This record gives C-alpha cells, structure tokens and sequence, in this order.
C-alpha cells in the first residue's frame, strides 16, 4: 500500500468499501430497526383511518 | 405476494405508510452516517487487509 | 523538559490554555462517540479474529 498515489483503483476500492461498510452497521441499527418497530403500528392506524 | 394483492387501495395506504415512516427516520439516519463518517473524511488510513 | 520548567506563572498560563481549549471541544466529542458507538451498542457483533 505504501505508493498510493501510483496505484489509485486500489486506494479507491478501499475507501469505497470502508464507508460502505461503517455506513451499512449504522444504516442497520437507526433506519432499518427502526422501520421493523414503527412500521406496524403506522399500518395499523392508516388503515383503520381509511 | 401478500394477500393484498387486489385491492389496490388499501396496498397503496401500506405502501404508503412505509414510505412515511421511512421518510421520518430518513434524516437522522443520513446525519448519524455523517457523524459517523467524520473520522473517515479527514484520513481515510487504510489497513493492508483492507 | 520546556524552557518553561521555571516561571510558574506563564507555564500556568500555557496550561490553562491547554485546559480551556478541551473543555471547550469535550462535549462535542462525547456526544459524537456516543452517536458513533450507538450501533455496537445494539449488537457488539465479534469476528474470529476479534
């Protein structure tokens, strides 16, 4: 890894691939959590109301 | 695949509900990633496993 | 080991500097771990390796 700068498809892959990575764990908690626990409720009440 | 499949209507409210909840937890969760991303932003070290 | 081993006073004076500028940037910075920790608090999930 110690010439980046002549090898930049690597170096980006791996920035790529990091984001992604630290993206996806918090993605999972706050977002997707989320929607499994207010998503029923939110059915249940929009469609009595309809 | 749901049995929901006719009655358009009332697929469109659950659609539609989970659009919204989505849509509430849709900022939080962008900022959190942010947040999360700011150590990644200044130096992206990469590991040579990575 | 400075050549402010002497001088109490201006050494005081570059230690409370010190002191001042973290006590100013130190809630930032629990808030932030804190944001940052919030999705292994759900689930530490541990690698092999780890």
């Amino acid at each position: 890894l110690t010439n980046k700068y002549y090898c930049p498809e690597v170096f980006l892959d791996a920035v790529a691939t990091k984001l992604a990575q630290t993206a996806v764990l918090f993605l999972n908690v706050e977002m997707l959590n989320d929607f499994y626990v207010r998503f029923p409720r939110e059915v249940e009440a929009k469609l009595h109301e309809h | 695949k749901s049995s929901f499949a006719k009655h358009p209507s009332a697929r469109k409210v659950i659609s539609d509900a989970a659009a919204t909840v989505l849509a509430d937890r849709s900022y939080a969760t962008s900022d959190g990633i942010e947040i999360s991303l700011k150590p990644y932003k200044f130096d992206p070290d990469i590991q040579p496993n990575e």
